[PDB]
């Protein structure tokens, strides 16, 4: 039913620190770019690829909890 | 109306071979076929059934996975495919036809047979009595006993009477019992209670001598009694 | 399921008798039936003849379709006690000879005969083939005699045209139920050759329009 | 003019007849039956629905043993029907369609059927061959048949639309007695139980009672404004039930000669297509064209239940010989039993 | 630091869907299971004259009840914004609307052929408008329709984002746009393309024969014809055109999501009106027909 | 006409065979008529239904 679902239009462009992202997600196919949410300590969400350097590595340690 | 049976002969254990049933003078098609087979002493024994529209088959236990029936309507003919045979099969075949609805008469006209030689929960009905000698005039009266009743809730007693003259086919007497067959004269007569059963014949003629034989149709198997014989 | 074996073959047997019932029935839903009427000593026999003691039936076939046609004619008795068997007839073949006005007047005779059955109750939904026969005959008569003597208003002259499109007319102006049902009129004389397929036409165009009902377009 | 003078004859012939009528009635039946108790209301249930008949049903005949029907349908087949467990036992291809009459021979041997070919046919149901095959073909009427009923397995009655009856020998097929003097088309027919005497009803509005055996007719019973479609004897066969297109039932009897009750509602405006009786004779029951069945008290003349539940003109009945249920058939294609 | 990018936050959209689409929705599905439960009541109660054209329709009210049954949950969904169910609800919701659709478009497409063979080819159409092949054509469509449903099937998920929960497709990542495509193209090469052009092909030849020999009855039939062609059209090409521009938002769309926002809202419009079709179907095939009337009033009498 | 001279000839041999019938007063039929329906009032399963175990169509 098209939620329109929260998206990403830009990238972070170092690789992610994320122990100051609490948590993950990734967007849903109503993007027209794949992205992930990282969401913060501060608490301002961020967008970062699905192939980033740091995005694979830390999903699978910051893995639902 | 005519059965004319085909086939027979020697055959050597463990073979195969084919009967054949020629049917003519009557409605092939809308009518059920049995195979009854007779040992070269004993009684009469059913083989297997075909129903009307090749819709309902049922065997023997003892020929199950041996034997196959067929029919071919449009050449008026009935098939029995017999494999691995064995010594026990060593019989006369009888076609039968038998027709079912509301008041019909079933297993009313029987073939003339072909001899082929060979080189726990059934219904069991015992005749007490193997021979009966008599002289022409008088009554007679024979029996059959049944494992469990006949009578069903349709009020329907499913016991049929059947005569074999010497050398000759069966000849369907009384159908439900009670109930005189077709051409049969009125001498014979029929009674019974569940599972005791008399066949009563009055005035008897030279012509009625032969062999009894008491019959079940409640359910498959069908069985025959061992027969009762009447002398003189 | 408590049924005995000869029961259960009782029941086998029935449900033989209930596929063939269901063959059979099928078969006749592809079936055009036809209800043949007129007066006597008119074209019908000509018609019967062109298309191949009680009910007369007669069956052909033609492009695909198959006909049966009813001649209720030699059945001199009350129509309303039997004309409701023919409800459901797919169409009604009504023949009139125009040589019968100047023959009560006998051309008056059909149309009596017409009115009361176009306005029959059990062919309120039911189209008419009108054949008007022996044109070869009434194109003769009507130089000798006038169409007067049969119609009193009328105020036309003795030409085939106009004569046989006031009778047309004078027939078709008894329909009581235009918006319901068709008349389809077709002139024929003893020799042709198209007079069944115009009856194609016609049984075409009720077909179409039964599915017109049937698809919910109607 | 002799023909003037035979016009009159016949007028004060008609007048002496009236006058001896109106004689007789010293009481009505109203009048007897009015300390009687009444039947109450009556509620059958449809037990049985008969599915098969593609077309509409014109007519059935219940067998003497009280289990199958023989029912015939447009679509050019006789059924034979088990009532009790509604398998069919028999299917017979008619040769023509246009059937309107069915019996079945008491003997249960043979069933009759006919119609617009002008012909009586006769079904041999018990053959050696296991079919049904038409034993004969009784011709000899020039109008449709309207209604048969066997009295043995070698004579039938008919009824035509040639305004006469008709008593055939089925071995020889040949009619060996006429019986006419209706001036319209015979619509129903009725045997008597001893099958001595026969009533006919016909569309000169006129019931008249035949001898069988004689061959001339006894008495003639008028009353009705239309045509009467259906009658019945009363179990005794002293009195008989006809039915009209006038919407009425009236009840007649043959030792009194005249109408003895009449049988209408304001609520009914449609036409009878068929009458039976209850074994006792207590219950008159009607099938009309507004779709359903009435059951009257043939004694009080009140209407005692209905049979509803056909979608089309009931057209036809039957009690079963036994009394224990009723079978409707209709232009709707099927058959209902009720108890 | 790594305060660089920040996702868009449609809010605002969410809270005016909120205000539209649950209402909307509580009127599009309670009228579509009133014309839909009317039409299996009509039909499913002769038992007589039931021919490929009932069997046709009747398949077509399954298929809106199937679309139907999904509408409720997903009111619940944007009232809440957070999915109460599980994920294989999800599943289930999933694979019933796809193939709603489908069916629902399907079986108008077999519907029109229904017409076509009985108007334009009567005399074949007696051997042909049988019972049993209506079953087997009927079975055909409904697999087809469970077929173009697998992707919905298979993908669909839920996780739980940010004080909220969420149900949507989750396709694989490197292939996003090629699924995508695909999902688009099925909706508009089967459900626009195809429908439309049976409707037209089949369309021309029935007014043709209409117009011959005209009738009162066969203009009304030819302003039907008319009538059913342009709402089909009016009502489907919209969300079709949507979903493309949908695909390729990022190459069209210079300022994204400040357009792209409103491109959502125009998706969740047009949706509304494609849904609405499935409300407008059963009075167009069945209502306007004498018989169903005729067949509503004799159970309304009873 | 000699025909219907002869059709009406029949008419009145009809009539009076018509005419000389016994016949009974109204009241001795109508109570003769109810008799019957009272004496076989037990025997009309229509009229008195059976119970369902004895009612062959239950
Ligand atoms: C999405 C899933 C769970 C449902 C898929 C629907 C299929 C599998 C079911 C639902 C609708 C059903 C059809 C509904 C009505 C008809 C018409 C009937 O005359 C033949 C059977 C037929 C054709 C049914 C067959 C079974 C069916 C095809």
């Amino acid at each position: 039913f098209h939620f329109a679902a929260d998206c990403c239009t830009s990238y972070i462009s170092q690789s992610i620190p994320c122990s100051l992202m609490k948590s993950y997600f990734e967007t849903s196919s109503e993007c027209s770019k794949p992205g992930v949410i990282f969401l913060t300590k501060k608490g301002r969400q961020v967008c970062a690829k699905p192939s980033g350097p740091g995005v694979q590595d830390c999903m699978k340690k910051l893995k639902p909890y | 109306v005519q059965l004319v049976e085909s086939g027979g002969g020697l055959v050597q254990p463990g073979g195969s071979r084919k009967l054949s049933c020629s049917a003519s003078g009557f409605a092939f098609s809308s009518f059920g076929m049995h195979w009854v087979r007779q040992a070269p002493e004993k009684g009469l024994e059913w083989v297997a059934y075909i129903s009307s529209g090749s819709g309902t088959i049922y065997y023997a236990d003892t020929v199950k996975g041996r034997f196959t029936i067929s029919r071919d309507d449009p050449k008026n003919t009935l098939f029995l495919q017999m494999t691995s045979l064995r010594s026990e099969d060593t019989a006369m075949y009888y076609c039968v036809r038998s027709i079912y609805y509301y008041g019909s008469s079933p297993f009313d006209f029987w073939g003339q047979g072909t001899t082929l030689t060979v080189s726990g929960s059934d219904i069991v009905m015992t005749q007490a009595t193997s021979s009966v000698p008599v002289t022409p005039g008088e009554s007679v009266s024979i029996s059959c006993r049944s494992s469990k009743s006949l009578l069903h809730s349709n009020g329907n007693t499913y016991l049929y009477w059947f005569l074999q003259r010497p050398g000759q086919s069966p000849q369907l007497l009384i159908y439900r019992m009670s109930n005189l067959a077709s051409g049969v004269p009125d001498r014979f007569s029929g009674s019974g209670s569940g599972t005791a059963f008399t066949l009563t014949i009055s005035r008897l003629e030279a012509e009625d001598v032969g062999v009894y034989y008491c019959m079940q149709h409640l359910e498959y198997p069908l069985t025959f009694g061992a027969g009762t014989k009447l002398e003189l | 399921c408590t049924l005995s074996a000869e029961d259960k073959a009782a029941v086998e047997r029935s449900k033989m008798i209930d596929r063939n019932l269901r063959e059979d029935g099928e078969k006749a839903a592809r079936e055009v039936k036809l209800l043949l009427l007129g007066a006597g000593e008119s074209g019908k026999n000509t018609i019967v003849k062109q298309m191949k003691t009680g009910i007369v039936e007669t069956h052909f076939t033609f492009k695909d379709l198959h006909f049966k046609m009813f001649d209720v004619g030699a059945q001199r008795s009350e129509r309303k006690k039997w004309i409701h068997c023919f409800e459901g007839v797919t169409a009604i073949i009504f023949c009139v000879a125009l040589s019968d006005y100047d023959l009560m007047n006998r051309m008056h005779a059909s149309m009596k005969l017409f009115d009361s059955i176009c306005n029959n109750k059990w062919f309120t939904d039911t189209s008419i083939i009108l054949f008007l026969n022996k044109k070869d005959l009434f194109e003769e008569k009507i130089k000798k005699s006038p169409l007067t003597i049969c119609y009193p208003e009328y105020a036309g002259s003795n030409t085939y045209e106009e004569a046989a499109a006031y009778i047309q007319c004078q027939f078709e102006d008894l329909n009581k139920r235009k918006d319901t049902k068709e008349i389809y009129t077709h002139f024929t004389c003893s020799t042709d050759t198209k007079n069944v397929q115009f009856v194609f036409d016609a049984v075409t165009d009720v077909i179409i329009k039964n599915n017109l009902k049937d698809c919910g377009l109607f | 003019s002799e023909l003037d003078q035979l016009r009159q004859e016949a007028e004060q012939l008609k007048n002496q007849i009236r006058d001896a009528r109106k004689a007789c009635a010293d009481a009505t039946l109203s009048q007897i039956t009015n300390n009687i108790d009444p039947v109450g209301r009556i509620q059958m249930r449809t037990r049985r629905t008969l599915r098969g008949h593609l077309a509409k049903i014109y007519a059935m005949h219940w067998g003497t043993d009280s289990r199958l029907l023989v029912s015939a349908s447009q679509d050019g087949k006789l059924i034979i029907w088990d009532s009790y467990t509604t398998n069919k036992v028999h299917a017979i291809p008619l040769r023509s369609s246009w059937v309107m009459t069915c019996a079945y021979a008491p003997s249960g041997n043979y069933v009759a059927c006919g119609g617009l070919d002008n012909i009586c046919s006769i079904y041999n149901l018990k053959t050696r061959e296991g079919n049904v095959r038409v034993s004969r073909e009784l011709a000899g009427h020039t109008g449709y048949l309207s209604c048969c009923r066997f009295l043995d397995d070698n004579q039938i009655v008919t009824s035509s639309g040639d305004t006469t009856c008709a008593l055939w020998d089925i071995e020889t097929g040949q009619q060996t007695t006429t019986f006419t003097g209706h001036t319209g088309d015979v619509m129903s027919l009725s045997l008597a139980p001893d099958t001595r005497l026969f009533v006919s009803g016909a569309c000169d509005a006129s019931a008249k009672l035949w001898d069988v055996r004689e061959g001339m007719c006894r008495q003639t019973f008028t009353g009705h404004e239309s045509d009467i479609n259906a009658i019945c004897f009363f179990p005794n066969g002293n009195a008989f039930a006809t039915g009209s297109d006038d919407a009425t039932c009236r009840l007649f009897d043959l030792r009194a000669d005249q109408e003895l009750m009449t049988y209408s509602h304001d609520n009914i405006i449609c036409g009878i297509t068929s009458v039976s009786f209850s074994k006792s004779g207590r219950l008159l029951l009607a099938g009309y064209d507004d779709f359903n069945c009435n059951v009257w008290d043939a004694l009080k003349a009140d209407r005692a239940g209905v049979l509803a539940g056909h979608d089309n003109r009931v057209s036809c009945l039957g009690v079963t010989d036994d009394g224990m249920a009723v079978a409707t058939g209709s232009w709707d294609s099927f058959l209902k039993i009720w108890n | 630091d790594y305060g660089d990018a920040t996702p868009c936050q449609k809010v605002n959209e969410r809270a005016f869907g909120a205000q539209l689409l649950p209402p909307l929705y509580s009127l599009v599905f309670v009228i579509g299971l009133v014309g839909n439960i009317l039409v299996v009541l009509v039909l499913v109660q002769y038992k007589r004259l039931k021919n490929m054209t009932s069997i046709y329709l009747l398949n077509l009210a399954i298929s809106d009840l199937l679309f139907l049954f999904t509408l409720p949950f997903w009111i619940d969904y944007k009232l809440k914004d957070d999915w109460v169910f599980g994920d294989a609800m999800c599943k289930i919701l999933s694979g019933f609307y796809y193939t709603g659709l489908y069916s629902e478009i399907f079986f108008i497409i077999l519907l029109t052929i229904d017409r076509y063979l009985a108007i334009v080819h009567a005399v074949f159409a007696l051997r042909a408008r049988t019972v049993t092949f209506g079953v087997i054509t009927s079975i055909i469509i409904w697999a087809l329709a469970i077929l173009a449903s697998m992707p919905g099937l298979y993908f669909s998920k839920t996780q739980w984002e940010f004080t909220h929960h969420t149900c949507s497709l989750h396709f694989p990542h490197e292939s996003l746009r090629e699924w995508k495509l695909f999902q688009a193209l099925k909706l508009n090469l089967f459900g626009l393309v195809l429908p439309l052009l049976v409707m037209i092909i089949c369309y021309t030849g029935i007014i043709k024969i209409l117009l011959r020999r005209p009738n009162e009855k066969k203009s009304k039939a030819v302003r039907l014809i008319f009538v059913i062609m342009i709402i089909f059209f009016l009502f489907w090409t919209p969300y079709n055109l949507t979903i493309l521009i949908s695909v390729f938002q990022d190459f069209l769309f210079t300022h994204e999501c400040e357009q792209s926002r409103h491109l959502d809202l125009a998706v969740q419009v047009t949706e509304v009106i494609a849904y609405t079709h499935c409300c407008v179907n059963p009075v167009i095939y069945a209502f306007v027909g004498e018989r169903f009337r005729k067949y509503l009033r004799q159970l309304f009498h009873r | 006409n000699t025909a219907s001279i002869a059709q009406a000839r029949k008419l009145v041999e009809q009539l009076k065979m018509e005419a000389n019938i016994d016949r009974i007063k109204v009241s001795k039929a109508a109570a003769d008529l109810m008799a019957y329906c009272e004496a076989h009032a037990k025997e009309d399963p229509l009229l008195t239904p059976v119970p369902a175990s004895e009612n062959p169509f239950r």
